[PDB]
């Protein structure tokens, strides 16, 4: 399922990555296309930040929304 | 030996020595270069180059496999940078990268090489294949990537692009042009985003237009910029015609007001793209009928023998409020203002009502209305969420908007340019503490290659915010520079 | 009350004594189908839309759908047919 | 130029002027983008030279040139070395500037060239449509492509005819 | 005398559709429809195609009285100029 992610100038982000996927590489796919790499996108799920697996179920299985993601450096 | 000859020999046999000397030397041993011709042309040996291209065309069969090679090495460079690009910036960086690897390699080839015809030939046979490259089980991307470019290099942008700047940029794109397998579908698309781009005044200059149509009317024939050039023939003379109309508004036989700007685009019908209307009939606004009708006469007079077929999805009005307070002005198609029309009289506006006056089908009527209350200038009276045959309609009193003459979707380019800029910039930050996550210490002239081989499937990265970025990680206590060395640089973490 | 202040309108002018036509039909473009004319025009008509191919020929959509029953060119050029304007 | 051989002896003038000075651009000016433009006016404007008050001489001697290297000649050519000319050749058709009346020449003396058979080989026509297609989109050559392609077809369509007698 | 062989050549069009003098909208091969009309006092030797460099046909009498009153072909609006 495709994101669109919200960023700090409003753009958007492609997760591709349906409600079954777990965001400790879904990430990485929406931040492949921004640029960040896969473990600086510290991007909160609107109340809280995906850690370890965390599939996209416990964010609510949404199909695309909002996440606004921090710009979280030196987390590699 | 060409020494050596010369000082002991009749000049007969200046040119049957050396002959037979690289018949004995390199003919001998030409597999034993055609292996190495795999080693010195992927890495580049620019050295070595030039004796093996020296030692190759001296002998008969030598020089083939070497062109092959390098066509082979072209082709998978033009891939590998051409492989992987981000979505939003596919048509600039495409362009680019191929006049990148032109370049590169043309200047390789007329300095390494000597510049021999058949090494130029092999580069323009592997840049076909790599410019016109399409994934197996789908349509090439080319010709839309480089329509989009000319329609960024000639859209209205704020990105400082000076006239001479953009036609040296159209004169080197015409470089990667020439290598477009199917110019009749690249011809497809720019006369169709040449049409928004030169109906909507988005061209940034009506001169920058007339250099690319030239610049394709010799890279191509006439006939291909023939519908290219009827519409920029079209609105140059619309500007004449504009005049001419309202000095036949000064015929002086009676009063011929209209209330109208009316500022024409009368264009030619089998040039433009713009289909005619297929469905959608449409009855003319109260307001807008004598402005047509009396146009009607003046394009009867003055060109006799012509039908205008009045299409009305590119129009554009801009009507005033009914006195609302906060009078606002709103720049909409005429689709987005007969159903502003009837509702002028009445409030209280039915989907039947409005049919009489607006006179067009459901199958657009949903979708104006639905654009309309997206912004909400008109709502839903009912509860209904679609929009059935029985609905109704009234003023949405409490919408408001920061502009008198607010925009519709159908100065914003420098803050909109300057956004993405931004992105760039953020994008720099998050690459740059990447490196000191992997050696904790970079040169000053080695962090620049570091952060563009980290930016090659983005953006190109401009070395003076490379170091104004980088000096906003210096106040921020992210890295730091050193007293001894200015080069080398420490950080906290 | 709504009024209007500046329209930005345009037109496609076309030469009146020469007549745009399906070719397969003859008839009007714009028009009826021949079939559309003569068999559906009181059973549903309304649904004569123009087709548009890469050979950038306008043709009935019946017209050309009975063109396509047996042979694949286009009736004017012998090009291939796509029908993707 | 020799009124015998003006097609064959203008085109090689033409291109050994574009190879010495294209030559001397970058390995000498290090072949700026300006340079090279200014090489590309210049040379559009002597292949475009007419006397005034009368028509452009360089689409008909293209045409003529291309037509000699494609014809079935008897100087024994190779098919390499004429797909190598005509490689070349777009060097100089690309500055002609009025393109729209080489295809009419072109077409013109393809149909003498494909009926009486002075073809110099079936598979060397479409090394040079495939090279006008290429350098001058496909609505260019595409009476050119329907030309040949009538080749292709016709023999197999004398074999679809012939048994239509048995 | 006798022939073992003759090469023939033959132009093939559809019969659906026609080439049209879109100014009479009449056939090119046939006769235009001015000269259909008072066609007893003319000899219709005149009556050829005039192809110009827009590749289009019309016939003679249709183009000649176009660019009487008109500079530009009536199917592309661009000057005409006469080929053959
Ligand atoms: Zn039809
Ligand atoms: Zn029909
Ligand atoms: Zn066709
Ligand atoms: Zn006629
Ligand atoms: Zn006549
Ligand atoms: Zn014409």
């Amino acid at each position: 399922m495709l994101i669109k992610v919200k960023t700090l100038t409003g753009k958007e982000i492609e997760i591709d990555i349906e409600p079954t996927d777990k965001v400790e590489r879904i990430k990485e796919r929406v931040e492949e296309k921004e640029g960040i790499p896969p473990q600086q996108q510290r991007l909160i799920y609107s109340g809280k930040q995906m850690n370890d697996e965390k599939t996209a179920a416990d964010y609510k299985i949404l199909g695309g929304s909002v996440l606004h993601l921090v710009l979280a450096l030196r987390g590699g | 030996e060409e020494i050596r000859c010369r000082k002991y020999l009749h000049p007969s046999s200046y040119t049957k020595v050396i002959h037979e000397c690289q018949q004995r030397m390199v003919a001998d041993h030409l597999q034993f270069l055609h292996a190495e011709c795999h080693n010195i042309i992927r890495q580049e040996k620019k050295n070595d180059m030039a004796n093996m291209y020296v030692l190759l065309r001296a002998v008969s069969t030598g020089l083939p496999h070497m062109i092959q090679e390098l066509q082979n090495h072209i082709h998978d460079e033009g891939l590998r940078a051409t492989s992987n690009l981000t979505q939003e910036n596919m048509p600039t960086l495409f362009v680019e990268s191929v006049l990148e690897v032109h370049g590169k390699f043309v200047q390789l080839i007329n300095t390494v090489l000597n510049g021999d015809q058949h090494f130029m030939s092999a580069l323009d046979k592997a840049l076909t294949s790599v410019v016109n490259y399409r994934e197996p089980k789908s349509v090439c991307k080319a010709p839309e990537l480089l329509a989009k470019y000319c329609d960024n290099l000639l859209k209205k942008s704020a990105k400082g692009m000076t006239e001479n700047e953009v036609e040296d940029r159209l004169t080197s794109f015409i470089t990667v042009f020439k290598y477009i397998d199917d110019k009749d579908v690249f011809q497809k698309f720019y006369a169709r985003m040449l049409a928004k781009r030169l109906i909507h005044g988005l061209s940034m200059s009506m001169d920058s237009e007339e250099a690319m149509i030239n610049k394709l009317k010799q890279a191509c024939g006439y006939e291909f910029t023939s519908k290219l050039h009827r519409m920029y023939t079209d609105m140059s003379v619309s500007a004449d015609l504009n005049n001419k109309f309202n000095n036949f508004i000064k015929n002086q036989d009676t009063v011929i007001d209209l209330g109208i700007s009316f500022q024409i685009y009368v264009l030619q019908a089998g040039a433009w793209p713009l289909t005619q209307a297929p469905s959608s009939t449409f009855a003319i606004p109260q307001e807008l009928e004598k402005s047509v009708q009396m146009f009607e006469l003046f394009y009867s007079q003055h060109f006799s023998g012509r039908k205008l077929t009045w299409l009305h999805y590119l129009c554009t009005g801009e009507v005033k409020m009914n006195y609302l307070g906060k009078p606002y002005v709103a720049m909409v198609t005429t689709y987005q203002m007969a159903v502003l029309l009837a509702f002028n009289n009445s409030e209280t506006v039915s989907y039947k009502e409005l049919q009489d006056s607006t006179q067009m089908n459901e199958k657009e009527l949903t979708k104006t209305i639905k654009s309309l209350l997206d912004v909400k200038m008109i709502n839903h009276d009912s509860e209904k969420e679609d929009i059935d045959a029985e609905s109704s309609f009234s003023l949405n009193m409490n919408f408001s908007s920061k502009r008198t003459k607010f925009k519709i979707t159908t100065q914003e380019m420098e803050q909109t340019r300057s956004a993405v800029d931004e992105d760039r910039k953020m994008y720099l930050q998050a690459a740059i503490v990447r490196i000191m996550k992997a050696r904790k210490v970079l040169r000053h002239n080695a962090l620049i290659q570091e952060v563009i081989s980290q930016s090659r499937a983005r953006f190109n990265p401009s070395i003076s915010m490379i170091k104004k970025c980088i000096e906003v990680l210096i106040d921020k206590q992210y890295i730091e520079r050193s007293q001894a060395s200015a080069d080398e640089y420490s950080y906290v973490a | 009350r709504f009024e209007v202040k500046k329209w930005n309108a345009v037109a496609l002018w076309a030469w009146d004594i020469v007549v745009d036509n399906c070719a397969i039909c003859r008839n009007h473009i714009m028009d009826l189908c021949i079939e559309c004319q003569a068999n559906q025009a009181s059973a549903t008509s309304e649904e004569c839309t123009v087709a548009w191919g890469v050979c950038n020929h306008a043709f009935h959509f019946h017209c050309i759908s009975r063109w396509l029953k047996t042979r694949q060119v286009c009736p004017l050029d012998n090009r291939e047919w796509e029908f993707q304007k």
